[PDB]
């Protein structure tokens, strides 16, 4: 209707939202960490290394309640990791430069701080980043078990240092680009309830649930082939469409059997054609399914055209609308190594699939049903550095000192920048010392005087490689140490962070509608 | 509101219905001040406490916007319709309009006759008419010094990200004069609709490759048919060929399954028939629109077959109309026996596909029916080309806005806020309540860059200090030429002397605001009769 | 603290707090003063007068305050007008914008053990590099603009446009007839209000300049035995009128006699007395006037203490009631006394002229006293400036020049040292920007605009801002090389005072 809002209150409108998430999560993020608890209305206990989560599970607020979930969910798909950071930068930061700067009265001049503050910061970050080998799971050890403790697991992190490490050098996008950055399809997480460690196998392909669920389902075809419809089945899973009128009962029964029915035929038609594999898209119910067993065949039932050929290229499978019919293989074997290691007697197919499309499952085990999600997150977070350092060999030790590296080195550019627009460069570049020190908190001591000297050390003896550590609090080579800050994450968790802050600086009104 | 409140609907019960109205026409228009252009802020419209959108357009935030008031009802629409017009004009009437309505009713209302304060509002949009068409001062790109190709630069060096300016001063130059179609604006235009550019991922961040005739879009993996044979003419196609299903359908009326292979089989054989009519004829490469499943797919890799297909309809339809081909002068059917023309061939010097940063297109060279470019963006990553993309449209539209219009007009208020103290000063020429009447509009344009450069935040009295330090009674001038700039680079905030960037917009664009200006001022007037309805 | 008892103004929250906070807000007017300023206050202390000030002294002698610092801190920015009579307004609101940058390091929790000693160091970092930043000297202060470019910062730091012509009056002055050997005199060379004229007509007669009336004849020799008496004539016995029209024809001459031949005997006696003038306190009798002129004393009809203050200062004068034969305790200090016409105002001079105990007074003929005091306050603190008692100035870069000077020393030295000092220190390097503000401000500008463009000068030394069209967007006005400078004297203490109040105020809890 006929409403105004007006900027800078609205800006702290975003600033106040923001500033609150900003906090805990800080405090949660790494190795000084803590807990976000959520008092439910009735009283119940949640704690959490992510406030997004709690967050999710409370009153959330229009402002950036709303959006430090949207672009840390941004920051989830990307990397990822740094959702923990990016509601801890961007809020601060929007907390942090504007008021000194909206005071000498311009978004304007802090409209370009914000990718100015970047700017170096991508900058030296990279040039600072060390490379470490991707041949080595030992030298992609220290920077992946660094980053699988970014969210504080070195359980399974030496475990997804193991599958996951290779894993990703096995995923290939079928574009024939990366490759060796992947977003998540080529490259799955999924598990398997319960288990134990050596349940759990390197897995480097896809993985199917239903490949071999039950033992009279295919066992060990090492390269089976998939059968897509057709032929073998058809095209047609129907109904009759009976005429039906009151007078007639019997009339009702058999509608609802010739839904079977013609999924019965077709897997009658496997009864006779007899595969070792049929893949159904249209997928097949319980009742022809039980008769797909009789003929030595597993049934693959509503997974996905792009997984089955995927799976095909990866399983050594194909698309044949009939087993008689044999034309040629694409794939003669597509397989790096066929497993099923079941939990109970419901059967799991681990495919291990070296580059191929396929999902790159990494079988991800926790000792039981509970901590497979552990091992999940850490293989996953184990894919982040491994397609951080196929991609980037160079990521910088750091995270205390990539912080420290960033920001000192910054506001020391001032010194070579100057202008006008130092002032809203080094607010926008002032909040990000900030990120060690608030862990440096909990080293206990001194967490100022500490990053002082190691803010002098920066430019002094060296920045991110040589620098302050979570861990620490205090000057350590992270390098040396081991702790490590993947090149991929900087480049993210400070964008969608000044991503945010830009916009929420430049988004001054809230109207009705 | 205000005044009485138990009268509802517009009835105030006199100025108090007008006040709110012009105070709401100020408040309606302090939305879009601080939206207006890329300068102005981007809003975040909460359209409910889940629902919430951002933008800084004039347009876009008033049809969401709800308005009972008649001054904040002209409003909207003058937002909307100016946007019908062009979208130029989305956030410009809106300032003034909530000016001259408050402007306009008042000295009606103090009336010799309310017919004499009307053309007020009239008259120096009329006096801007002239000087906004007498504009081919700035914003002319057609008159450069590397003329097109700076008319691209300054457009591109405008929305710069990089070398755009460099190559790019070439491509907006290349992509509208690679460009023979039938759309035509007044004068004659060349569509930017009809460009044919595609994305590069890898390589150079920042390059642009010209390459002869329409390169129609094609990648590896996703056919089995070898599509490759070096010749000179191409099978352009609208058509079809399909293992699973071509002709063929689904049967749930019948309950055998033997009757769907049966009928399903054959239409396997007859794509490998099809195929070799088609090439046979005078093709060697035969370019198809109509596309095959991944599981067909499998069924054309390991029966084999011969076709480019799967391709974009949009340029084998281009390549066809350029290289003297055919996208269907033959097939009324699907079937494999049916034999294929040669009017459908591809008239080029060869048939070529430059494979590069992983993306390939087919390069129809010296397309003979007329001629072509498409130009290949090398960005490290695809949408390294949009931010090219995007400085190459508006880059392409202002040129086409120039191809729009020969008279042009700056950017950015140095056109109004001249004419604004010399019509305020036009005021005093008639005197009497039209001096009141012609200042009240002529004292506004000075506000459109007080909203202009201080949504850059240079506190646009500095600008209005540069502007009217062109405006002069020396210069009163738009000329075609500057002995003032009366450009305004709203990229900046203060004047720059690009006249070919593309934040300038046409002569077509403003006049059409002067009508909107006035438009929300004497529309609300004619009513007579202020009443109340139980 | 814990108690229903004891006692504070300050402490805990309000040492952090109400300590720093209102000490900061007394800025308001050296934030708005203290180089050239149109920006003025209107202070009433009721004289029916309404003072124009931008004179911190001035402006902090009304205001009271129950913050213990505040209370306190006036106190060395008062001993600061003492020392210099510019760089006061800007005394305050450097250390007060300084302030808050300590507690913005509270808010970080950096000590008040700490903080302060960074700024204090860097206070011994400034005054150790601020005499190298000096430049320029005022050397020959008989000569104008050797003394009125000292002047031409010092006025102009209290008011703008009126300081040219001052700081040539006042150089034409020549308080260096006060050889500034080690001496000067505020009482001597003295402001003499003359309501009219112009102040551009306000000018310098040298002697005591009295806009009193000499009544009667002048001296008798100029070599004065000068009486200065609060009342020697009030009248002896009056004469009255009862009817509404005569009280009695008979009573009228008994009083007349009491009258005359007292005022006979008394003047006689201010004959006696040895008085070549006579300088009334109160009023004269028509009598005694008689008296004063036959008699052949110097009659002045009505003196103010600003007369009779330095009369008794210069002439070593004791004011007196007389309605009896005199003494003069008071003799002469004077080689010269006059009756001369100056604001064109018949005006009762005293006179002489020496290096020590030399009267060479400024005349100021303005229409009121807001004319001549704010402005005298303006021309008196260079006046004031001009005492240093160094003869050269050691000027450095005037209008606040050398703060870019000091700031990218006082930053890159912050750099140098480590711990929290380097960011105090750093801090330090901060409240420079205030007074290039204040200008900025009156001038209508922000200071980063100016100064991070004379961070693009770096060193400079003599571009800074003002009030002026070059202080708000140039961010430059040329203060060293100007005609305007000021003195290394007030350089040595404003930033050392100002820190020495910011030592200890956020230390006192109680």
């Amino acid at each position: 209707n006929t409403k105004r809002e007006s900027g800078r209150k609205v800006q702290s409108g975003n600033i106040n939202a923001a500033k609150t998430i900003a906090d805990i999560i800080r405090t949660c993020l790494g190795p000084k960490s803590m807990m976000k608890m959520l008092l439910d209305p009735m009283g119940g206990i949640v704690m959490t290394n992510d406030g997004n989560a709690i967050l999710r599970e409370i009153q959330v607020q229009h402002p950036a309640a709303k959006s430090m979930i949207e672009i840390s969910r941004t920051q989830d798909e990307e990397v990822g990791d740094g959702t923990t950071s990016v509601i801890i930068l961007a809020g601060e930061m929007l907390s942090v430069a504007e008021h000194f700067l909206e005071q000498q009265m311009h978004p304007t001049v802090v409209i370009s701080a914000y990718r100015k503050a970047l700017d170096d910061m991508i900058s030296t970050l990279k040039k600072i980043s060390i490379p470490v080998d991707i041949s080595d799971s030992d030298m992609m050890l220290n920077i992946i078990n660094s980053s699988i403790t970014t969210k504080a697991i070195s359980r399974w992190s030496s475990l997804a240092c193991n599958i996951a490490l290779d894993a990703v050098k096995m995923v290939q996008f079928e574009e024939n680009g990366r490759k060796e950055i992947d977003i998540k399809k080529y490259a799955r997480v999924e598990k398997i309830p319960g288990g134990i460690i050596e349940d759990s196998c390197v897995l480097r392909g896809v993985m199917i649930n239903k490949d071999v669920t039950h033992p009279r389902m295919r066992r060990y075809i090492k390269n089976p082939r998939i059968v897509l419809l057709d032929s073998s089945l058809e095209y047609k899973k129907g109904e009759s469409q009976t005429d039906i009128e009151i007078t007639r009962e019997e009339d009702f029964t058999r509608i609802l059997q010739m839904e079977e029915e013609y999924i019965q035929q077709l897997c009658e038609d496997i009864i006779q054609l007899k595969p070792d594999v049929v893949i159904t898209e249209k997928g097949i119910s319980d009742l022809a399914q039980h008769y797909l067993m009789r003929a030595n065949i597993t049934a693959i039932r509503r997974v996905r055209k792009t997984d089955n050929n995927r799976i095909a290229r990866a399983c050594g499978a194909r698309i044949v609308s009939r087993p008689e019919e044999l034309r040629e293989d694409d794939v003669g074997t597509g397989a790096g190594l066929l497993e099923i290691k079941k939990i109970g007697d419901e059967y799991f197919t681990f495919i291990t699939d070296c580059k191929d499309p396929k999902a790159c499952t990494i079988l991800l085990r926790g000792a039981s049903k509970e901590i497979l999600s552990e091992v999940e997150r850490n293989l996953q977070d184990a894919m982040q550095v491994c397609r951080n350092v196929l991609l980037d060999p160079q990521l910088v030790p750091g995270g205390g000192a990539s912080e420290m590296a960033v920001a000192h080195a910054l506001t020391e550019k001032s010194k070579a920048m100057t202008g006008v627009e130092q002032w809203p460069y080094r607010a926008v570049a002032q909040a990000l010392e900030v990120i060690p020190r608030t862990l440096i908190q909990n080293c206990g001591a001194s967490t100022i005087r500490l990053l002082t000297s190691l803010r002098a050390k920066h430019t002094q003896e060296n920045c991110e490689t040589w620098g302050v550590n979570g861990e620490t609090g205090t000057l350590v080579d992270m390098k040396e140490l081991g702790i490590w800050e993947p090149l991929a994450v900087k480049l993210q968790t400070y964008k969608t962070a000044v991503e945010t802050a830009v916009l929420l600086l430049r988004i001054d009104d809230i109207v009705s509608g | 509101m205000e005044g009485p409140l138990s009268v509802f609907g517009d009835r105030s019960t006199g100025e108090t219905i007008r006040s709110q109205n012009v105070m709401a026409a100020a408040s309606i228009a302090n939305i879009v001040k601080s939206s207006l252009g890329p300068v102005g802020l981007d809003k975040m419209l909460v359209d409910d406490i889940g629902d919430v959108t951002i933008t800084n357009d004039g347009a876009t935030i008033l049809k969401l916007l709800e308005v009972e008031h008649p001054a904040a009802k002209v409003l909207c629409e003058l937002a909307d319709l100016q946007d019908k017009e062009v979208g130029d004009g989305t956030t410009s009437v809106v300032i003034i309009a909530a000016e001259l309505l408050k402007n306009a009713d008042e000295l009606v209302k103090q009336k010799i006759h309310p017919t004499s304060v009307i053309s007020g509002y009239r008259l120096a949009c009329k006096e801007a008419v002239r000087y906004i068409n007498e504009n081919l001062i700035v914003n002319t790109d057609e008159l450069g010094r590397d003329c097109l190709i700076n008319a691209a630069k300054t457009s591109m060096s405008s929305k710069i990200i990089g070398i755009n300016g460099d190559f790019f001063a070439n491509m907006v130059v290349d992509a509208v004069l690679a460009i023979k179609y039938t759309d035509i604006r007044g004068q004659p235009r060349y569509p930017v609709n009809s460009v044919n550019i595609l994305k590069a991922h890898g390589r150079s961040q920042m390059e642009s490759m010209l390459i002869s005739g329409y390169a129609l879009n094609c990648v590896v993996g996703s056919q089995g048919m070898p599509k490759r044979i070096v010749n000179a003419k191409i099978a352009c196609l609208d058509f079809s060929l399909q293992k699973t299903k071509m002709k063929l359908g689904v049967q749930v009326v019948i309950t055998d399954p033997e009757k769907l292979d049966q009928i399903r089989q054959r239409e396997s054989d007859i794509t490998k028939e099809r195929i070799q009519k088609i090439l046979a004829t005078g093709a060697n490469v035969i370019l198809t629109t109509g596309g095959i499943d991944d599981m067909c797919l499998k069924y054309f890799v390991e029966a084999g077959a011969m076709a480019v297909r799967r391709v974009l309809k949009r340029d084998l339809k281009r390549i066809a109309k350029a290289s003297g081909a055919t996208i269907l002068s033959t097939l009324a059917n699907l079937e494999g026996e049916e034999t294929f023309e040669a009017a459908m061939l591809g008239q080029a010097e060869e048939v070529v596909q430059e494979r590069i940063c992983d993306d390939e297109l087919i390069l129809i060279k010296n397309t003979k029916a007329r001629t072509s470019a498409s130009i290949i963006l090398r960005g490290a990553n695809d949408f390294m080309c949009d931010e090219m993309e995007r400085s190459l449209h508006d880059a392409l539209c202002v040129v086409k806005r120039v191809l729009e219009s020969k008279s042009v007009v700056p950017g950015g208020g140095a056109v109004e806020a001249a004419l604004s103290i010399y019509l305020e000063n036009y005021a005093t020429s008639m005197g009497s309540r039209e001096q009141l009447a012609i200042a009240e509009f002529a004292r506004s344009l000075l506000v459109i860059p007080n909203t202009l450069a201080v949504n850059a935040a240079q506190d646009s009295t500095d600008l209005v200090a540069k502007l009217r330090a062109f405006h002069n009674e020396a210069q009163v001038n738009p000329e075609r030429k500057n002995l003032k700039w009366i450009g305004l680079d709203l990229s900046n905030g203060k004047p720059r002397d690009n006249k070919q960037a593309g934040v300038f917009e046409p002569t077509i664009v403003k006049v059409k605001s002067l009508k909107f200006a006035t438009e929300a001022a004497i529309t609300i007037l004619r009513i007579d009769d202020l009443i109340k309805l139980h | 603290m814990l108690k229903e008892g004891a006692k504070h103004f300050s402490g805990l929250e309000e040492a952090v707090y109400r300590n720093i906070q209102a000490c900061k807000e007394l800025a308001q007017t050296t934030r708005t003063a203290y180089g050239p300023n149109g920006m003025n206050k209107m202070v009433i202390n009721h004289l029916e007068k309404l003072f124009v000030t931008n004179d911190a002294a001035t402006i902090l002698r009304e205001l009271e305050v129950q913050h213990p610092a505040a209370k306190m801190i006036v106190m060395a920015s008062h001993m600061q007008e003492q020392e210099v009579g510019d760089g006061t307004n800007f005394v305050l609101v450097f250390a007060g914008a300084l302030l808050e940058l300590a507690e913005e390091l509270l808010r970080i929790g950096l000590s008040v053990s700490e903080v302060i000693e960074g700024y204090e160091i860097a206070c011994r970092k400034a005054h150790e590099i601020l005499p190298n930043l000096v430049c320029c000297s005022a050397k020959n202060l008989r000569d104008i603009d050797e003394v009125s470019s000292l002047l031409r910062t010092s006025i102009m730091s209290k008011q703008y446009g009126n300081e040219v012509f001052l700081a040539k009056l006042i150089a034409q002055a020549c308080v260096s007839i006060f050889p500034d050997s080690g001496h000067f005199n505020v009482d001597n060379i003295r402001v003499c209000k003359i309501l009219g004229s112009g102040i551009s007509s306000s000018s310098v007669l040298h002697g005591m300049v009295f806009k009193k009336e000499t009544e009667g004849d002048v001296t008798s020799v100029k070599d004065a035995k000068i009486a200065v008496y609060s009342c020697p004539f009030d009248g002896m016995i009056t004469e009255t009128k009862g009817t509404v029209l005569i009280k009695t024809a008979e009573e009228l001459m008994n009083f007349s006699k009491g009258e005359e031949n007292l005022m006979d005997a008394q003047v006689k006696a201010i004959a006696d007395t040895g008085a070549n003038v006579v300088v009334t306190g109160g009023k004269v009798a028509d009598m005694a006037l008689h008296y004063a002129n036959k008699y052949n004393i110097m009659l002045v009809r009505l003196n103010s203490k600003w007369d009779l203050r330095r009369l008794c200062k210069t002439v070593g004068a004791t004011a007196l009631p007389r309605l009896t034969p005199p003494v003069l305790e008071e003799m002469g200090h004077c080689d010269s006394v006059y009756l001369s016409e100056v604001g064109d105002t018949q005006v009762v001079v005293f006179k002489h002229e020496k290096e020590d105990g030399a009267i060479s007074t400024i005349v100021l003929r303005g229409s009121t006293d807001n004319l001549m005091d704010d402005i005298e306050r303006a021309v008196d603190d260079g006046v004031n400036t001009f005492k240093v008692l160094t003869r050269d100035k050691r000027l450095v870069p005037g209008g606040g020049a050398t703060e870019i000077e000091l700031a990218k020393q006082i930053t890159s030295y912050g750099e140098t040292c480590p711990g929290l000092e380097q960011y105090a220190i750093k801090k330090f390097a901060e409240a420079f920007e205030a007074i290039p503000r204040a200008l900025a401000e009156n001038s209508g500008v922000k200071a980063n605009e100016v100064i991070s463009k004379l961070y693009a000068v770096h060193q400079e030394g003599n571009k800074n801002v003002g009030l002026d069209i070059e202080a708000e967007v140039p961010a430059v006005k040329d203060m060293l090389e100007a005609g305007i400078l000021d003195t290394y004297l007030g350089k040595y203490w404003a930033i050392k005072l100002a820190t020495n109040a910011a030592v200890t105020v956020l230390r006192v809890d109680q």
